[PDB]
């Protein structure tokens, strides 16, 4: 069994920018290693073949070079019409492995979050639960970390946290972070607090809430 | 099965073959359809 | 020009099979590969197997050896996978796809893709939660609100605010299931001294349980 | 290290060639259906006695000592795989030609080739079977082709047949006819020559290996001279001795080439690539020389 490996798992470039992807092969495979580019919510493509000869019907900024392990696909001149998901695969084997994917997304001026955190609700307390919501929008950089201190505590025991993909009218991120707690455990601890940290600053900005007003 | 090629009795290439347009000579020949070819690790051995 | 056309999505209890169709169309489809090719949406894709519609030959993935079955039926000219018994590991978006050459393993013409969801919760109607913001009230420039709903087993699921007004500043976030039920929450974000005064209401709709619910959101 | 001349395959001069092949091919069965009638092959037909064992020599002793010279030899997997699927091959075409250099009953000659070839449609994949134990698992008993074997036989009998009813119908275009042919068959063969030369280029010598020309030079004479004992042995006529014996040695090498070409990517089989041509270069010169041998024999007996 032959292992694909991509280098750069995310890569983020803005338009008009030559950028490059590297491809590695556990094995030689001769050249048998093909370039798939999907896009969001479509079907994959097929981009270049035998790692050199570019596909019927793609733009010609496209470029592939290399053999034996390693390979490479330029994209020169940068369009928005191509920024998605990029694969490989090889032909030498049987399996025919696939290697984990390369996504590319715009660039845009550093953000920070816009930290908001929610009680439960009245009627969701009634009900038997209690879930506490922190959302976090509009911050370019995508790696936060979200801290739940629910008295000078952490706990990551009940946290589940959601990821929106890089949106359209703007190039931003949004990520909410829900912390699920049964009823008569909700009203034993008073205070409540979502942490988020961020390359935009050193100090984690606090959003706190306190149960009994 | 995958080969779909007519041998000819002379002949020593791949391409060697009775067929009236010569397509196994153009740019895409089809007379084999095997495309799970075996990459046989061991065939550079002596037993 | 050359098209496969797929079948469409599925959702089927655990531990019992489930078949899906690729109809080939603007060819021959006799005298070409098909390959089948699975990709979860966190993960990278894998091939499951290829098959030879002219003679039925078929090659597998030895992972997928056991558990996946490629059928031709010529006269229709449409290839059929049958995915024998299911576990909740095997959900994730099968494509149809078809070779150039059938020397080399590069496919070319991809179909719209199959969704397959494996899973043993029945329908259950979402419950939807409001979200306000706390005691503290604060006016500053900008307020955000919200709105939860969780509960609900299929994914038809959409919110909007307001129904034709907003849609500007609102985020709706990726379902994720917890207890075999999933939960998403949207946000929406509205100008100060706008939400108190004029109401905002949230509208969601499923779709699968024929079910809208509507509600506002009442500072606390 | 191997390496192939950038456009091997698609090139002008390749297709020329294969034209040039189809040429000989037809031109030599036109030319080869004179000396043979429908009687005296219904006469062989009906006494198997010659095709039986001119059958048993071919497929017991071509994959045998295909076996046997890669044993001793200690040649590669590969190596020992390409000339086993080399001796499974059915008889080719060339027999034909050299029994006509031999004047060697004609009819029992394309008797014997086309038998050989519909029994090797059968019986190759089982002799792959029995003898590739050991070496490449793999079926490769898919790979083989099986149309086109009757396809062409079906091509290759169609000329004979039809210089065989003009020769039976008016022999007065004997010379009008065969002398062209004749002509035509040797600028085909030089252009052939001039041709393979061009294409090949200087990439043979990669197939040059002392191993590959030794077992390449034995089997050719090994399996004639196997099959002139052999037929000897069962008290067969001389003439039929000599076309038996010229016919279990002559090989189809474009089956193997096919069969290999579709079993293994180019990188596996690369520097034994021009293995087929290799064995037909050496039965071409193998045979050259025994027909100067019987010539002279014949001489030496006036």
């Amino acid at each position: 069994d032959i292992v694909m490996t991509q280098s750069p798992a995310s890569l983020s470039a803005s338009v008009g920018e030559t950028v490059t992807i590297t491809c590695r092969a556990s094995e030689n495979i001769y050249s048998y290693l093909t370039w798939y580019q999907q896009k969001q919510g479509k079907s994959p493509q097929l981009l270049v073949y035998n790692a050199k000869t570019l596909a019927e019907g793609v733009p010609s900024r496209f470029s592939g070079s290399g053999s034996g392990t390693q390979f490479s696909l330029k994209i020169n001149s940068l369009q928005p019409e191509d920024f998605g998901s990029y694969y490989c695969q090889h032909h030498y084997g049987t399996p025919f492995t696939f290697g984990t994917g390369t996504k590319l997304e715009i660039k845009r001026a550093d953000a920070a979050p816009t930290v908001s955190i929610f009680p439960p609700s009245s009627e969701q307390l009634t009900s038997g639960g209690a879930s506490v919501v922190c959302f976090l929008n509009n911050f370019y950089p995508k790696d936060i970390n979200v801290k739940w201190k629910i008295d000078g505590s952490e706990r990551q025991n009940g946290v589940l946290n959601s990821w929106t993909d890089q949106d359209s009218k703007d190039s931003t991120y949004s990520m909410s972070s829900t912390l699920t707690l049964t009823k008569d455990e909700y009203e034993r601890h008073n205070s409540y607090t979502c942490e988020a940290t961020h390359k935009t600053s050193t100090s984690p900005i606090v959003k706190s809430f306190n149960r009994n007003e | 099965g995958t080969n779909l090629s007519v041998p000819n009795p002379l002949g020593f290439f791949p391409d060697h073959q009775l067929d009236p347009a010569f397509k196994a000579n153009s740019e895409n020949p089809d007379w084999d359809l095997n495309p799970h070819k075996d990459n046989w690790p061991d065939a550079n051995k002596v037993g | 020009e050359v098209q496969l056309q797929e079948s469409g999505a599925e959702l089927v209890r655990p531990g019992t099979s489930v078949k899906m169709s690729c109809k080939a169309a603007g060819y021959t489809f006799t005298n070409y590969w098909i390959g089948w090719v699975k990709q979860r949406p966190g993960h990278g894709l894998e091939w499951i197997g290829d098959i030879y519609p002219g003679g039925g030959y078929t090659n597998y993935n030895e992972k997928f050896k056991g558990k996946a079955t490629l059928t031709a039926d010529t006269s229709s000219s449409t290839a059929y996978m049958q995915l024998s018994s299911l576990t909740s590991e095997d959900s994730a978006l099968y494509y149809c796809a078809r070779m150039k050459i059938n020397n080399q393993a590069w496919f070319a013409y991809w179909g719209q893709g199959t969704l397959v969801t494996v899973s043993a919760a029945k329908t259950t109607p979402p419950s939807v939660y409001p979200l306000a913001p706390g005691s503290a009230a604060q006016t500053n420039s900008m307020v955000t609100l919200g709105c939860l709903v969780k509960g609900y087993f299929p994914e038809p699921v959409t919110v909007t605010w307001n129904s034709g007004s907003l849609s500007s500043g609102v985020h709706t976030f990726p379902a994720v299931l917890q207890s075999d039920l999933y939960t998403l929450s949207s946000s929406v974000t509205v100008p100060s001294s706008t939400w108190p005064s004029e109401t905002v209401t949230c509208n969601v709709a499923h779709p699968a349980s024929s079910t809208k619910v509507d509600k506002k959101i009442v500072p606390r | 290290n191997f390496t192939l001349p950038p456009n091997f395959g698609k090139r002008p001069t390749d297709l020329a060639l294969s034209v040039i092949l189809v040429f000989m091919l037809f031109f030599i069965m036109l030319s080869l259906g004179c000396t043979m009638e429908f009687s005296k092959i219904k006469a062989h037909l009906w006494k198997p006695k010659g095709l039986a064992i001119a059958l048993v020599a071919q497929y017991g002793i071509m994959p045998l000592t295909a076996f046997v010279l890669g044993k001793v030899f200690r040649l590669k997997n590969i190596e020992a795989l390409a000339i086993l699927v080399c001796g499974c091959s059915p008889g080719g075409n060339l027999s034909n030609v050299f029994s006509l250099a031999m004047k060697g009953d004609m009819n029992l000659s394309i008797v014997m080739t086309t038998c050989s070839t519909f029994c090797a449609l059968g019986m190759m994949p089982l002799l792959l079977y029995i003898y590739s134990r050991g070496i490449y698992d793999g079926d490769l008993k898919d790979k083989v082709p099986y149309k086109g074997i009757v396809i062409s036989l079906v091509l290759v009998l169609i000329p004979c047949t039809i210089g065989i009813v003009l020769k039976s119908k008016r022999p007065q275009y004997m010379r009008y006819v065969i002398k062209g042919g004749m002509i035509i068959i040797l600028l085909c063969s030089v252009a052939v020559t001039v041709l393979s030369a061009i294409n090949v280029g200087k990439s043979i010598m990669f197939a040059m290996t002392p191993l590959l020309i030794a077992t390449s030079s034995l089997m050719p004479f090994i399996g004639f001279l196997l099959g002139y004992v052999l037929s000897a042995l069962f008290c067969l006529n001389g003439r039929c001795r000599r076309t038996v014996s010229m016919e279990t040695g002559c090989q189809n090498v474009q089956l193997c080439s096919t069969i290999l070409n579709v079993a293994f990517p180019p990188e596996v089989i690369g520097p034994l690539f021009f293995f087929p041509l290799l064995y037909m270069i050496f039965q071409l010169g193998e045979g050259l020389l025994l027909i100067a041998i019987f010539w002279c024999y014949e001489k030496f007996k006036t």
